[PDB]
């Protein structure tokens, strides 16, 4: 979705920061100890 | 609406959910009430809608007779027009509230201590509101060497309100309330893994009330420091294991 | 339309704790729960940091579907005691409550896509001195993107972003003309604000919209422009 | 894709949607019977997201589901699958 | 008293089983001590022990230490006695040192014969190693863990399962035909099967994300009521 | 080109995804021909291979006879070598040949010299023995089979894969929440996972009972399109 | 292992297993 978007225009530099996808990481290595432990 | 207008018209009615065993119930019982023992009320179930202690009451409000979803509608209609030329002669109290009464009379699931156990078991005995022979059975287990007994009630799931259980005397006890002695190892794979005897050595079962106010009688007269506990409850944030030298 | 400026979106911060509060507004009239709730979906499915985003619903038919979703789906909801110059009134009313520093408006059948902010808040995060930022809802797109290169894109009244400081020095929307939106535009530019535009997509959500439509805005923008000149 | 009770998996493409519910066209031979609870699985960027759909109208190779009571976290999902997209 | 599973098949969920029958033998007032003979040494992760604990008695053993000192005890009635994490060199040339863990089954017997556990549970691996086949051999009991599905058939005709090993159901789907019908064969054709299978849970798959046995983890779930049972079924059985 | 298909955990679905990849590779018009290399030897019966016919190549080099006598014409283009069935004595004694099967290697350099095939395709088993890393050395392109399940999230951050190896994700299961997570964490995590997944589809369960590939069994399943996708991803890519 | 496969093709629910996959039939056989 974001990918057709930035090839429909140029859009080079506009790194997408997804918040929904960050909060729910977030979530889940709150929720599951080993990914907590794994990922840092 | 229609019935209480007729007079002896026969009145057939189909059951198909359990939440209309009640309402319906007590609708029969009104029309016991105010049209008179010369009307006819059946009662037809459909796919599954009907327990025996269910059954008893609907009896008990009214119906002359009930026909369960197991006889197809031919024989349905062979028993409608057999009860043809009959009165209800039996006795409806006027309130309705106890013939519901008698449906449940422990409303109490779950483990129980000993004294709680033979104290209800006992009053459910005692009830004069209650078929005679019918109002329940006791049965009681001697585990396999294999086993203790806590582990063993640990092992059941009762489903039903009615059903109890307890630990006494390397004995596991279990109340079963409105059950008949023929289906008691159906009531027991239902509060049971499958595999029943080889979880117990023997059993002994009563389903008489004169049996089983003796064997209350008998069991009341046991030292309280051979009541168990539930293991769970007794046994029972994250655990950080401790190092050790295994010796 | 000698020259369309064809602008892009700048890169917002990488620390997403300099980025701004945006309040978006839906207001509705008579439009059906049906309409609304999936604009308000859409709306809590942009891409935008949770504590600096709030969505209300402007309801000005009190209908209390619309406040139970609110309330289900978590939304603010305020509805007026009168009912006095319409959408714009609506909105001069409800900014009297929002905290934000950028107000966002979206219509009913519009659907924001969830990278709508993320694509606009950079020119506001950049250039101090632009007030109002407009997406499209062809030729339109054309006269409004060859506008912005002598700084002429105006308000179209939905789909909008506009910050707040400067929105209620000018006495907020406007409410003089049928138009507020074009009114809005020349009051931000004669004080010496600025208005971009950006020609990416949202999600367009109403298709065709026909003659009716059609007519309906050639209408009341001509009536507005003659009553703003 | 459409996920049958019977673990069967097949693609398909929508025709229409709406509120309602969504109206698509099968790829290839499907039994698909009405009133079967089905599950429609929508592709939003690299992941996918699971709704619970019930048909209710099969024409041919056309077949229209209607949504199941919907929650909030599941109605944004569908919403970013449906109407908020790239286009 | 030794009770010793292991997979037909990898990825049949012979860890998680194992350390849900340990919670389970535990919950009843038994003594347990549970082994992770698997060479990933995945079995610790589920009780509660750091990524970065290095310590095992099969390190101890290659290291030239006490594998005794190893021991992690989880409560008052399960121990644990994990593989130990190995170096990748190690990984990748296993005969330089599967022949070097002679000595853990001499200890094995001596704990068994102290009588401090009276159960034992090994998770052992499917690889056809020599310690392996030390272990089934010390091992009183065995339960040898299949799914319903063709792999398993396949397997269950031309392998060779060690003597006593009863079949235990894992993963068990609901509404599959092909999975009905082979559940079906196994009852009439399968004479070791184990009456007792445990349907596909999600608590089993977040058991081991929450670093916790599915006992200790959700009790209220199916496949913790199963375990139980299964559990109780090992006292009755293979107690003697 | 060489491409070799190996599972980082036993039982996630190599097996059938190198069988079905071959189907689709064949399918498309390339010359595919599959090799099996596990002990196991379940790669013969997904394309109506007799249970009986132990004709191997393993078995034809162990009693003195020539490997290449053990293929098989499937069609005109796709042949197989089944790795051939081993005796029960053999199975628990590997160390026994596991050292003499290092011939079947120059052979392979040699067909792949040959020409007649243009896709080697190679099921290789994870049992880290000698010939296991002579078969993915020479294998010119990896593909790791993984499942997004706590067992393999672990193993990846603990064992490692092929270099230039590429993380194929199957058995990918229809509303589970830890594998949604574990799902979005390897998006970022891992930088070599392939943009395409395959789902838990009932053709790939039944495929194996059919003795058909998935797309042969059922060219209609998603899976089996999946498979497709693969292969095309393999064709634009590890053509050299 | 042990294998009891004598007198199974006598309950039609095991007969339409064993004829719905080739596989199952090969093994019963
Ligand atoms: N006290 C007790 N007895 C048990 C229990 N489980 C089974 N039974 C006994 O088993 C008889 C037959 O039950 P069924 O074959 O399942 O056939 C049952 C079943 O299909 C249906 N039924 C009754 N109550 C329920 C209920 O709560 N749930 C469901 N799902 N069906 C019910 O009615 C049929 C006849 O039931 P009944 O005449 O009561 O007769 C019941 C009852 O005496 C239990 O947990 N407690
Ligand atoms: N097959 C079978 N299962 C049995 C039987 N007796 C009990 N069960 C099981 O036990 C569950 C709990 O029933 P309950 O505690 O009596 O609590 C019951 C009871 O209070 C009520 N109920 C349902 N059917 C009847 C009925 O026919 N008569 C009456 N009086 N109550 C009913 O609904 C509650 C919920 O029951 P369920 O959701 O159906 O779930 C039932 C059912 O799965 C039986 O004879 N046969
Ligand atoms: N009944 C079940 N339902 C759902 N998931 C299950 C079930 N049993 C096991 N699993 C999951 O399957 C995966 C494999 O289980 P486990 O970790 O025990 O592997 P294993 O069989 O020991 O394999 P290996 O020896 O190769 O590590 C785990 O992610 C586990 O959570
Ligand atoms: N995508 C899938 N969906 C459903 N079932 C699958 C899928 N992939 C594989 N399977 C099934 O999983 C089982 C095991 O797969 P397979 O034998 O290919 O794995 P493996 O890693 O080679 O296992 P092993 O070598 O340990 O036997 C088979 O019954 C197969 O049909
Ligand atoms: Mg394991
Ligand atoms: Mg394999």
């Amino acid at each position: 979705d974001i990918v057709a978007l930035k090839q429909a225009f140029s859009l080079p530099d506009i790194d997408y920061a997804d918040i929904s996808q960050r909060e729910q990481l977030a979530a889940a290595l709150k929720r599951w100890p080993l990914l907590a432990e794994f990922a840092q | 609406n229609e019935a209480r207008t007729a007079q002896a018209a026969t009145v057939v009615f189909s059951l198909q959910q359990n939440a209309q065993i009640e309402p319906l119930a007590r609708s029969i019982h009104t029309l016991r009430r105010q049209r008179g023992s010369a009307m006819k009320i059946l009662v037809r179930e459909n796919t599954a809608s009907l327990r025996a202690t269910d059954e008893r009451l609907l009896l008990a409000c009214g119906a002359n007779m009930v026909i369960p979803w197991n006889a197809p509608l031919s024989r349905c209609l062979t028993m409608i027009e057999s009860v043809q030329g009959q009165k209800f002669s039996r006795y409806v109290p006027e309130d309705i509230t106890t013939l519901l009464s008698m449906t449940q009379p422990l409303k109490l699931r779950g483990f129980q201590k000993w004294d709680v156990f033979c104290n209800a078991v006992n009053n459910m005995m005692n009830n004069p509101l209650l078929p005679a022979h019918g109002k329940g059975v006791l049965v009681a287990l001697r585990p396999v060497p294999g086993i203790r007994v806590e582990q063993a009630l640990t092992l059941c799931r009762p489903n039903r309100t009615g059903d109890i259980m307890t630990i006494g005397g390397n004995r596991l006890v279990l109340f079963l309330s409105f059950c008949r002695i023929n289906d008691l190892d159906t009531a027991l794979n239902h509060i049971f893994p499958l595999p029943t005897g080889d979880i117990f050595s023997n059993r002994m079962v009563w389903f008489e009330d004169d049996q089983i106010s003796a064997e209350l009688v008998q069991m009341r007269l046991l030292a309280p420091e051979q009541w168990g506990m539930p293991l769970p409850l007794t046994q029972s944030w994250r655990r950080i294991p401790e190092p050790m030298r295994l010796l | 339309v000698v020259w369309p400026l064809n602008r892009q979106p700048v890169p917002l911060p990488k620390d997403m704790s300099l980025w701004p509060s945006v309040d978006i507004f839906v207001p509705t009239y008579n439009e059906d729960l049906n309409v609304v709730k999936n604009t308000i979906y859409a709306s809590l499915g942009i891409d935008w940091p949770k504590d600096k985003l709030n969505i209300w619903i402007l309801d000005d038919g009190g209908r209390e579907e619309f406040r139970q979703f609110a309330q289900n789906v978590g939304v603010k909801y305020i509805a007026r005691t009168t009912h006095e110059h319409a959408k714009a009134g609506n909105i001069n009313n409800a900014l009297k409550y929002a905290k934000g520093e950028f107000v966002s408006i979206f219509d009913c059948d519009h659907v924001p896509t969830r990278s709508f902010l993320q694509m606009t808040m950079g020119w506001f995060l950049k250039e101090k001195q632009l007030a109002m930022m407009q997406t499209p809802h062809l030729f339109y797109g054309l006269v409004q993107d060859g506008n912005d290169m002598w700084d002429a894109t105006f308000f179209c009244g939905s789909c909008a972003v506009i910050r707040r400081k400067p929105l209620d020095e000018i006495g907020g929307i406007a409410v003089e003309t049928v138009t507020e939106d074009a009114h809005t535009s020349l009051r931000l530019h004669r004080r010496g604000y600025t208005s971009a535009y950006m020609r990416i997509p949202q999600a367009a959500g109403l298709a065709t919209e026909s003659l009716s439509a059609h007519i309906g805005q050639r209408i009341r923008w001509a009536r507005g422009m003659v009553q703003i000149f | 894709a459409i996920a049958r009770e019977d673990g069967h998996l097949f693609s398909c493409t929508v025709q229409d949607f709406s509120d309602g519910g969504l109206g698509i066209k099968i790829n290839g031979q499907a039994q698909i019977l009405e009133g079967q609870k089905v599950n429609l699985l929508l592709k939003r960027g690299q992941q996918e997201y699971v709704f619970p759909t019930q048909v209710a109208r099969v024409m041919g190779n056309e077949v229209g589901l209607k949504l199941m009571p919907l929650t909030t976290q599941q109605h944004i999902d569908f919403v970013q699958c449906t109407f908020a997209r790239a286009d | 008293a030794v009770l010793g599973l292991q997979g037909v098949r990898g990825g049949v969920g012979t860890t998680t089983i194992t350390a849900a029958l340990a919670w389970s033998l535990q919950m009843l007032g038994e003594n347990v001590l549970v082994v992770d003979a698997c060479p990933d040494n995945l079995l610790r992760l589920s009780f509660n022990v750091d990524f970065t604990h290095r310590q095992g008695w099969a390190r101890a053993m290659l290291d030239g230490q006490d594998w005794r000192d190893a021991g992690l005890r989880y409560t008052s009635q399960l121990d644990l006695l994990p593989f130990g994490q190995l170096s990748i060199e190690e990984q990748e040339n296993p005969q330089h040192w599967q022949t070097r863990l002679s000595d853990i089954c001499s200890g094995l017997q001596q704990l068994k014969a102290s009588g401090r556990y009276q159960w034992i549970l090994i998770d052992l691996p499917r690889d056809a190693s020599q310690i392996t086949h030390q272990l089934l051999s010390l091992c009183d009991h065995s339960l040898a863990i299949v799914n319903v599905d063709a792999n398993c058939h396949i397997r269950l005709h031309q392998q060779a399962l060690p003597d006593g090993a009863h079949i235990l159901i894992n993963n068990f789907r609901i509404g599959s035909q092909v999975q009905d019908d082979i559940y079906q064969l196994w009852l009439q054709s399968q004479r070791r099967l184990l009456p007792m299978l445990i349907h596909r849970d999600e608590a089993m798959a977040e058991c081991l994300a929450a670093k916790q046995p599915v006992g200790e983890y959700r009790s209220d779930a199916l496949a913790a009521e199963e375990i139980l049972t299964l559990a109780n079924w090992c006292l009755l059985n293979y107690s003697g």
